[PDB]
């Protein structure tokens, strides 16, 4: 903590008081830094996924390479993950080990399918907005930033009527028109 | 009255100098061609030459029975004074006792000796070194690298033993 | 394109042909027009322009 | 030039508008024709962006 | 220029709105206010505008000249590396038809 | 002649650049108000009124640390504050540029063997007081070893042939470890039997053998023919 | 909740726990706190290391190690339901015992 | 023969003041200055090792 | 001071372009923004040697500005080279274009 | 193959693609060593040799 000199350098080289081997290069705080994740056992909740979806991968993996069980199972899992929107691309098999990861269940949060629709400049001003009630899946408030948004269930995100952000677009654009509120 | 968006602080390890991959918190330099030069023609070296050997020229010269100064003295025709830098010596030593007879043949006072101010006994760095500092050297040498190098750097004459007796290249008075 | 025919039956004996600007633009003239005789219709790659002549190399 | 004479590499003289034809000035060539395309084309393509 | 249509350009993103200023058609009080200087002051103003034409019309030729240049020696270059290339493609085959 | 220059610093601290259509590189005056060898002088005004302060050209061609600073020198030793031991003070000619680049909280010990250069060191010295005249012999540096103590850069402007044995005895006595040593070599007053790149070659040699370990050198080339600065630091333990 | 108190070996530092979330790392005799923070889950007993520059909270389950200031440093894995923690400052080592009827010993220096 | 070693040693020492720096004689006259610029930035000298 | 700089902000201009002054000069490729503490001033050409260097009371002026403005050689190059820019950069844009126009339309 | 089962499908799939591309690929870069630490391999060569 002090920059040892190097006779300490040499006589204590695995002394780390920040860095160590079980924080896994702290991970779990980079992507969440990254996605802005408010809490902080959802790295690991979603890793525990993760490593369900890899686990199941593996011992199917482990199936002989033509037999329709494992064909099936294969594709069936594919076709979920994709339409749940965690893997980008249902052709290749190898996404179920290599690209199943806690950042792409992270991407389907609500606040970073905001930023990725414009709908907010940033992710924190996302979590900011659905935070103060301003977002609608559907016709229902959300009302958390953790809400994980699928393909199907993204054409529904906007924003409430009423909302302050909602009659500020449409007055920047005077499109508003003050009969239905907004 | 709070803030939104509320996160634990944790460390960045992007961005915190505290840990180690992130303690890493103009005026160029072109050195101008020599004055020594032409073109390529080194117009200023002049007898007496001083040469510097190296190892494997050493060994050559002995398994094809020149004689060190007077090899140099009838592939030149002029006056050569040879010259064994401290890291071609320590090469020598380290070469073990197989070879006392080129350690104890480069122990001659006919060879003048320089001394390398570096740490390690690299020798090809050494005379590659002192030779695109100065350009009043000649480089005797058979290592194919050590030739490429020098042959590359322009205005540095090379001398290497070749058949029975030694040849010259980069110098254009031989005659 | 106005004047490398006098009839529009020169023009009907010479339908299709392939003819080009002077800017190698390619062309083919297409059908030749009513009223103005050796007027007619043709087709380029781009828009050719007001200062352009157009060729019908024959032998 | 390995085998070519240089009375073979002259140079051709391009030729100009026709008197008749003047007022349309300028007839041109396949170099300001690609000057006129390829800057069409840019425009084309931004808009179309 | 590009003259992008209103239809199109009213019916764009935010970030991709094109800044285009309208002329303007009131004499405004500060435009009729400022001052400006004459004689001494009008003549080094049309110095100082001749000479920094004359830098950047200097700057621009000497750049087109190096791109002319650069083009041509980018040419030769490249030959040299395809000769050299085809050199090593067949020292390479001759080595492991020795060895 | 009359014309209007602007000042601005150099990399190197203590000197500077007048640019015009013509640039000159420009120390400022310790002595404002008169010239030393008929350099030309520039005078700012700068902000009790604004005083005027002058500048000096320093030229070249006569010069060979101004003919080392522009030819590009990566580090002068020679530095607003320091103390400089100059050998071989022919003139006061590099020494008052010397003396007011090294400013008036450094001193610069003029060392000079002949005595009319002397009595004109003296002179020029009275005008400067931040040079300390030594008329003295380089080679016995016992012989004024209590007049100087513990300088930081050594100048060895001297042309003779023991010039690495003067320059060596001078840096034991008075230079400090890790201080500076500037050389000005000329190849044909050292020995014209040899090239300029042997006489050099054998000048760094003696310089590392007797530990000044060389940083840098320059030919200085457009100014003088067959001249070099190279630029050292003392050592003292361990040039590796 | 019930403030579950610790001093450091020489009593300059005062670390607090609530039982609901309150975890305060402050100077006692001046009137300086250098961490306030508020793990919104049940903490249960801190110490601190070897200084008053790292401390080790025991919370809902996993036990935590948070820098002078309050940032988190760490997340053990292991440590699974920490009720007990205690530092042995000739050894470095952060000892760890409570519901899982098991016994750990942590080096805070290598990790 | 002789007209042509000539004029490519002209253009030869002519391309040697760009490679380096030539002695051309020293002071002519006055001092007049560095008549080309004084960069700051650039240092033109030989490291060692 | 920004009230200086608005004094001397145009020979700084010109030795920022020094390089398009004269057609003899050629400088050495530098950027040279405008330094940040700089300092303007003036030759003092000594009373020793006379009528090389000299330039008179009578031809002192008080910026470079004025001295290459009363050079009228280099007010005969300033203005040929940039009545000569000038036609190039308006050679075939707008005036030419009504002019073909035109001539189109006369007949 | 179709009735081989997970361990041995993975390690015989693994030595057969092993064995095909030992001809053209590098012996450098073939059969890479999984990173063990230095006072751990020694002490598992050895008690293998043992
Ligand atoms: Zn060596």
């Amino acid at each position: 903590v002090r920059k040892l000199k190097h006779h300490e350098q040499k006589l204590l080289k695995k002394v780390d008081f920040l860095e160590w081997k079980q924080d896994q290069g702290h991970r779990d705080t980079q992507v969440m830094r990254t996605y802005h994740i408010q809490n902080r056992e959802d790295y690991h909740k979603y890793n525990r996924i993760c490593g369900d979806i890899r686990r199941l991968a593996n011992k199917l993996s482990l199936l002989p390479p033509t037999d329709p069980f494992r064909r099936k199972h294969e594709q069936l899992l594919l076709d979920k993950l994709y339409a749940m929107g965690v893997l980008t691309t249902k052709s290749k098999i190898s996404d179920l080990e290599n690209k199943v990861t806690v950042s792409a269940i992270c991407r389907r949060r609500l606040p970073v399918i905001m930023h990725r629709l414009k709908m907010a400049e940033t992710i924190q001003d996302a979590v900011k907005f659905i935070e103060q009630g301003h977002v609608r899946v559907g016709p229902n408030l959300i009302n958390d930033p953790a809400y994980l948004v699928t393909r199907n269930m993204e054409d529904y995100v906007t924003w409430v009527d009423n909302s302050k952000i909602k009659k500020t677009l449409l007055r920047y654009r005077n499109q508003i028109d003050d009969f239905d509120f907004s | 009255t709070r803030k939104f968006g509320l996160v634990k602080r944790t460390l960045n390890t992007k961005k915190d100098q505290r840990l180690k991959k992130n303690q890493e918190n103009l005026t160029r330099n072109i050195p101008q061609v020599s004055s020594a030069l032409f073109f390529q023609y080194n117009q200023a070296i002049k007898p007496p030459y001083q040469v510097l050997i190296d190892t494997n020229f050493i060994n050559f010269s002995i398994q094809k029975k020149v004689d060190i100064v007077r090899g140099m003295m009838d592939c030149l025709l002029a006056k050569c004074n040879p010259l064994i830098t401290d890291c071609v010596m320590a090469e020598l030593e380290k070469l073990g006792p197989k070879y006392r007879i080129a350690l104890k043949l480069a122990r001659d006072p006919r060879i003048k000796r320089l001394s390398c101010s570096h740490k390690g006994t690299y020798a090809d760095d050494c005379l590659v070194h002192r030779v695109l500092q100065h350009k009043c050297y000649i480089v005797a040498t058979n290592d194919a690298g050590l030739k490429q190098r020098i042959r590359k750097i322009p205005g540095i004459p090379l001398m290497s033993v070749g058949g029975h007796a030694y040849v010259i290249e980069k110098l254009p008075d031989v005659f | 394109i106005k004047d490398m025919f006098s009839s529009a039956m020169e023009v009907a004996r010479f339908e299709g042909a392939q003819i080009k600007t002077v800017s190698g633009i390619r062309g083919e003239i297409k059908r030749a027009l009513s009223k103005p005789e050796g007027h007619y219709r043709a087709a380029f790659e781009d828009k050719i322009l007001m200062s352009d002549i157009v060729i019908l190399r024959s032998w | 030039a390995k085998l070519v004479h240089d009375v073979q590499k002259k140079q051709h003289r391009e030729r100009s508008q026709l008197t008749s034809r003047s007022r349309y000035g300028f007839l041109e060539k396949h170099k300001d024709y690609v000057k006129r395309a390829q800057d069409f084309h840019r425009k084309q393509s931004t808009l179309k962006v | 220029g590009l003259k992008v249509p209103k239809a199109v350009q009213k019916e764009l993103p935010f970030k991709s709105q094109i800044h285009q200023m309208k002329p303007q058609k009131k004499k405004t009080y500060m435009a009729k206010r400022a001052v400006v200087l004459g004689g001494d002051e009008k003549k080094a103003r049309s110095f100082i505008q001749k000479v920094l034409t004359i830098s950047k019309a200097k700057d621009s030729k000497r750049k087109e000249q190096k791109a002319s240049q650069r083009k041509e020696r980018l040419k030769k270059l490249a030959k040299m590396e395809e000769e050299k290339s085809q050199r090593d493609k067949e020292k390479k085959k001759e080595y492991f038809a020795q060895n | 002649g009359g014309a209007k220059v602007v000042i601005e610093p150099h990399r190197h601290a203590g000197v500077y650049i007048a640019r015009g259509k013509e640039d000159l590189l420009v120390t400022k005056n310790m002595a404002p108000g008169e010239s030393v060898y008929g350099e030309k002088r520039i005078s700012v005004e700068e902000p009790v009124p604004p005083t005027k302060v002058e500048y000096r050209v320093w030229n070249p061609f006569r010069s060979k640390l101004a003919a080392g600073i522009m030819g590009g020198l990566d580090e002068l030793f020679i530095a607003p504050g320091k103390k400089v031991l100059y050998l071989g003070a022919a003139s006061g000619t590099s020494v008052s540029h010397v003396s007011d680049v090294v400013g008036p909280e450094g001193v610069v010990y003029a060392v000079e063997f002949s005595h009319r250069p002397g009595r004109e060191l003296i002179s020029m010295a009275k005008k400067r007081p931040n040079i300390i005249p030594i008329i003295e012999d380089a080679r016995h540096p016992q012989k004024y070893r209590m007049l100087i103590g513990m300088v930081d850069c050594v100048f060895a402007d001297v042309a003779q042939p023991d010039q690495a044995r003067i320059i060596a005895l001078n840096s034991h006595m008075f230079l400090k470890d890790q201080g500076g040593v500037v050389i000005s070599i000329k190849a044909n007053c050292i020995d014209s039997t040899v090239d300029a790149e042997t006489v050099f070659a054998r000048e760094v040699q003696k310089l590392r053998e007797e530990r000044i370990k060389p940083l840098e050198q320059l030919t200085l080339e457009p100014y003088e023919r067959d001249h070099c600065i190279v630029v050292g630091r003392y050592m003292r333990s361990g040039l590796k | 909740g019930p403030y579950h108190i610790k001093y450091a070996k020489n009593g300059t530092h005062l670390l607090i726990t609530g039982r609901k979330g309150h975890v305060a790392s402050m100077d006692w005799r001046k009137g300086q706190l250098r961490a306030e923070l508020f793990l919104n889950e049940t903490c249960h007993s801190a110490t601190y290391l070897q200084n008053e520059q790292y401390f080790a909270v025991a919370q809902k389950k996993y036990t935590f190690i948070y820098d002078h200031e309050g940032t988190e440093l760490h997340r053990l894995k292991q440590h699974i339901e920490a009720r007990h923690l205690d530092f042995l400052p000739y050894h470095y080592l952060l000892v760890t015992a409570g519901e899982t009827g098991w016994l750990k010993y942590h080096d805070v220096s290598t990790g | 023969s002789r007209v042509k070693k000539r004029k490519k040693y002209q253009k030869a020492q002519k391309k040697l003041k760009s490679v380096r720096a030539v002695y051309s004689g020293g002071q002519s006259g006055v001092y007049e200055g560095e008549k080309t610029g004084i960069k700051k930035g650039l240092t033109r000298s030989v490291k060692f090792k | 001071d920004d009230n200086m700089r608005r004094e001397v902000q145009r020979d700084l201009l010109l030795i920022k372009h020094r390089a398009a002054l004269d057609p003899k000069r050629h400088y050495k490729k530098q950027r040279w923004e405008v330094p940040e503490r700089f300092a303007i001033g003036t030759i003092i050409e000594d009373k020793s040697e006379f009528y090389s260097s000299r330039m008179n009371r009578k031809e002192r002026k008080s910026t470079i500005l004025e001295t290459l403005m009363g050079d009228e050689a280099s007010n005969k190059y300033f203005k040929r080279k940039y009545n000569e820019i000038q036609e190039k950069s308006t050679s075939g844009r707008k005036a030419h274009y009504k002019k073909m126009k035109e001539m189109r339309k006369k007949r | 193959d179709d009735q081989v089962i997970g361990k041995a499908r993975s390690r015989t799939l693994e030595m057969r693609l092993n064995r095909l591309s030992r001809v053209n690929g590098h012996q450098d870069k073939i059969n890479k060593l999984e990173k063990v630490p230095m006072h751990i391999r020694r002490g598992m060569i050895d008690k293998h040799v043992k």
